[PDB]
RNA sequence: GCUUGACUGCGAGCGUGACGGCGCGAGCAGGUGCGAAAGCAGGUCAUAGUGAUCCGGUGGUUCUGAAUGGAAGGGCCAUCG
RNA sequence: UAGCGGCGAGCGAACGGGGAGCAGCCCAGAGCCUGAAUCAGUGUGUGUGUUAGUGGAAGCGUCUGGAAAGGCGCGCGAUACAGGGUGACAGCCCCGUACACAAAAAUGCACAUGCUGUGAGCUCGAUGAGUAGGGCGGGACACGUGGUAUCCUGUCUGAAUAUGGGGGGACCAUCCUCCAAGGCUAAAUACUCCUGACUGACCGAUAGUGAACCAGUACCGUGAGGGAAAGGCGAAAAGAACCCCGGCGAGGGGAGUGAAAAAGAACCUGAAACCGUGUACGUACAAGCAGUGGGAGCACGCUUAGGCGUGUGACUGCGUACCUUUUGUAUAAUGGGUCAGCGACUUAUAUUCUGUAGCAAGGUUAACCGAAUAGGGGAGCCGAAGGGAAACCGAGUCUUAA
């Protein structure tokens, strides 16, 4: 049978050009009043998955 | 390149890419191996511990008896038990790329003309379907173990070769890699080689 | 060239591992599985993404975005594909006939990829400004 | 392709049992015990190829010491005398001379005593 | 005393974490305060005062809208439990 | 994939495309024409099967041997060198095989035809109501009630009826498309208790069916049920007349048979554990994983004065099994009485990486067709472009008023 994608991972990681994965930052859902604007601003752009975590992501997204 | 006929003593022009290329042993070996795998029937099976006839009853209680613990009389450790990895009917056929198959035939055909194992004649036939005639004809050509390839499959030539062990006839479209290697000589009519070139581009 | 003289290429038929076949093999008595624990057991091992109980990476990060149904019916065409078409004039139908875009494609865009050499008439397709210059440079014509 | 193990298993069990000839009891009869006995015998043989070189040198030194004291000198002063006399005869030969040729050994002691004196 | 820089968009370059993250930051653009001006201000002498994701709420939104025009729903931004 | 999902674990379409196969009809109704197509039943004839069958080619000499089919020599057949048997391995000894034929009788399938029933065609009408829909409770749809279309209905209700109604994923408008609440329908598909033929990089008596054998038996259980062990003399029984010991025994020794009886029915081969008889050497003042290094003596084979080999091993140095598990085991921790047989990293499908081969900005087909491993089939899949949540832009794009 085909490998099944972890659908939860597919909704959180997008494959980039050179094979990396981009993702949205955490800590930007609620409780922002107490967060400094500088901190919230640096959480808006998408970030790349770190090298230590690529093994977990690739295993969960075999068809990405 | 020219393929000199054996009787008419005239040359026959053929594509150099088909009959004059190098011998790619690694390529030919894969196609020959894949052809043998395609011949496998693969009809066999054993019984796992699930298929062995018997009861699921525990042979004796878990503790107290002083024996090694057992859970099923069908265990593969036991005599008459199942096979641990019992076989199933499988399919051993491999895939061969179209270009790798055709590329291997060219390397085989070009190797045959290099070994002088390919004989080209203008025509090859017998009057009546009698193996005595065909056996006599091959003795005249000093041939005993030979694969004969013709353009149109004649019934008389087919019947006359059926009982000859080291001889078999074949249509131009019916050639296979292992047949071209298995036989000592390969006799092709001038019509067959023409049809083979169109088959191999 | 005989059936008992063909040989495979050097280094093409590496032998497989056979676990638990004595000391000399280097894989005996454990099959390279270590000593104990979950991973040494038959059928043992944790599922994908499991990190021992810590909130896994694909769960501590937020979901984002949505999937566009229009992107599935949109394709991009390279300049090098304009010569594969039949007849010169390119549109949705001629690109589909040339097996260049999918049968369900409704929107197609030509981009500056590859190179075009012959005059081509693009019709009913969006064209990037870079590809528009290259098509007109080869005597082509672009019409909406 | 079922493979019966009977022929090759008996061959290698006989190979072990043949090397265990002369061992006492089950050590020359049953494979489980004979196999351990053969492995242990190989370990001892490896170890004793090194010990043999120590035991023989120890024997030569003892014989040289005896023959030297028959001539009025200890092994220590005798060896030191030979090195001061630039004689490079090893202990296997000295012990051999000490047994089979007394007069040649006495000549060596005279050579050693001269280098000391 | 006068004030709202407890600004918006960014950010060279570092620090610290297995990671999720956390921290420092000159300078640039827009607009502003105080000062005659040079300048200073992106909260508080510094280091504690905190909670991922999911689900859902509220406001906004030259994004999407399952025949089409809308809408619902979704996304994005701000924010709440 | 789109989606569904304590948005967890997992579940998982459709549209569309390529193929196999292809078939459409009837009632809710009268009339005219009428019994006209069609199907079924029931006969008949023709054809082709099935159920017994018939014919079916071609070799001798010599050597070894118990025996020739083997060796050697010289022939012959082949639309027959599939296979089996025959005193060892047979194209030509036998049975067959290729091929050519064969049915009184029953029967399958086709056809044709008869009989019986069946009704075609045309015009004009008609157009499935406690139903659709709805409320409530459930279920089915990939879709867990969610913004939830669609389907089913236990309960309560309840239309319109072609000027009409349904659907197009909440819903409305427009447009498109179809006509529910009556039915029938071959093929492509699934399966094998069973029959025949054939095949196998399937097993070869602890294997293969539990069962190669009088096995679902013996045996076990109140019962449901459970469930074994056990194959091989030889070519041919020619299976040992007769004699002797013995209990008119068992068993054995002769004789005889046979190529072989050390093939004698407890029968091919006959391993190991285990138990004996004989010979050589050692051993009754000697302490322990029983060996190893050194080593006398004795016995024996030699060569031969070779002073070597083999067996034994007085005496002596060193030396606390193996596996497992552990920081660590002679451990008084685990496991093993021994031998023989069996007994554990596989298979399928996806995916990634490495090697290798082909082709190369291209590569490759899947199902399927196909005297089929060929060839056809390019539906598709991957790659040559990315950025963005997305519209969109595009060698750039996003971010931002920039
Ligand atoms: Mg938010
Ligand atoms: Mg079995
Ligand atoms: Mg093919
Ligand atoms: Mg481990
Ligand atoms: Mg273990
Ligand atoms: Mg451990
Ligand atoms: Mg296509
Ligand atoms: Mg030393
Ligand atoms: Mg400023
Ligand atoms: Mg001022
Ligand atoms: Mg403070
Ligand atoms: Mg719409
Ligand atoms: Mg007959
Ligand atoms: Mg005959
Ligand atoms: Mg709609
Ligand atoms: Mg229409
Ligand atoms: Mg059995
Ligand atoms: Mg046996
Ligand atoms: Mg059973
Ligand atoms: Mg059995
Ligand atoms: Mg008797
Ligand atoms: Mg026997
Ligand atoms: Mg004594
Ligand atoms: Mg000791
Ligand atoms: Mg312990
Ligand atoms: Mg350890
Ligand atoms: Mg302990
Ligand atoms: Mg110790
Ligand atoms: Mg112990
Ligand atoms: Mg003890
Ligand atoms: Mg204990
Ligand atoms: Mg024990």
């Amino acid at each position: 049978p085909k490998i099944k994608t972890v659908r939860g991972a597919a909704k959180r990681f997008k494959k980039t050009g050179k094979g990396g994965f981009k993702h949205k930052h955490a800590n930007l859902r609620h409780i922002l009043t107490k967060k400094a604007t500088k901190r919230k601003r640096h959480l808006r752009p998408k970030a790349m998955v770190s090298k230590g975590d690529l093994g977990l992501v690739i295993a969960c997204l075999p068809y990405a | 390149m020219e393929l000199v006929l054996k009787d008419a003593q005239s040359a026959l022009t053929v594509s150099e890419t088909t009959f004059g290329r190098d011998f790619n042993e690694a390529l030919v070996h894969q196609v020959v191996v894949a052809y043998a795998a395609g011949a496998r029937q693969g009809t066999r099976a054993q019984k796992t511990r699930a298929e062995v006839t018997g009861s699921g009853k525990k042979p004796w209680r878990q503790k107290g008896t002083g024996r090694a613990r057992s859970g099923s009389i069908k265990s593969p450790i036991w005599r008459s038990g199942g096979v641990t990895f019992a076989a199933r009917p499988q399919d051993h056929s491999q895939k061969v790329n179209k270009k790798m198959y055709r590329g291997a035939l060219k390397s085989i055909l070009s190797e045959l003309v290099r070994q002088d194992r390919l004989i080209v004649v203008e025509k090859f036939s017998v009057e009546a379907p009698k193996t005595k005639l065909l056996a006599q004809k091959l003795k005249d050509m000093a041939l005993e173990d030979v694969l004969i390839i013709t353009g149109e499959l004649d019934e008389n030539l087919f019947l006359a070769a059926r009982n000859l062990h080291k001889v078999d006839v074949r249509d131009a479209t019916g050639i296979d890699p292992v047949s071209l290697i298995a036989f000592d000589k390969v006799v092709m009519t001038a019509d067959a080689v023409k049809q083979v070139e169109e088959m191999l581009a | 060239m005989r059936l008992n003289t063909l040989s495979p290429a050097e280094g093409s038929k590496k032998a497989g591992k056979r676990l638990g076949r004595g000391i000399g093999s280097g894989l005996g008595k454990t099959g390279g599985r270590g000593h104990k624990g979950q991973k040494s057991r038959s059928g043992g091992g944790v599922r994908r993404g499991f990190e021992g109980g810590q909130m896994p990476l694909y769960r501590r990060l937020p979901k984002f975005g949505f999937t566009s149904r229009k992107a599935a019916i949109t394709a991009e065409i390279r300049l090098s594909d304009l010569a594969k078409v039949e007849g010169g004039v390119v549109d949705l139908n001629t690109l589909k006939a040339a097996n260049i875009i999918g049968i369900q494609i409704e929107f197609a865009k030509v981009i500056l990829a590859g190179e075009v050499t012959t005059p081509v008439t693009v019709r009913g397709l969006r064209v990037t400004k870079g590809a528009r210059a290259a098509i007109e440079a080869a005597g082509g014509k672009i019409e909406e | 392709a079922r493979v019966k193990r009977g022929v090759i298993a008996r061959a290698r069990h006989k190979k072990i049992l043949k090397q265990a000839k002369g061992y006492y009891g089950a050590r020359s009869r049953v494979y489980r015990v004979a196999f351990q006995a053969v492995i242990k015998a190989g370990q001892y043989a490896y170890r004793d190829r090194r010990q043999r070189k120590r035991q023989f040198r120890q024997l030569w030194i003892a014989r040289i010491n005896a023959a030297a004291r028959q001539n009025g000198i200890s092994y220590s002063k005798f060896i030191n005398g030979l090195k001061k006399a630039s004689v490079e005869i090893d202990r296997k030969i000295l012990a051999d001379i000490a047994v089979f040729d007394k007069v040649a050994f006495t000549a060596l002691v005279e050579k050693a005593k001269a280098a000391l004196a």
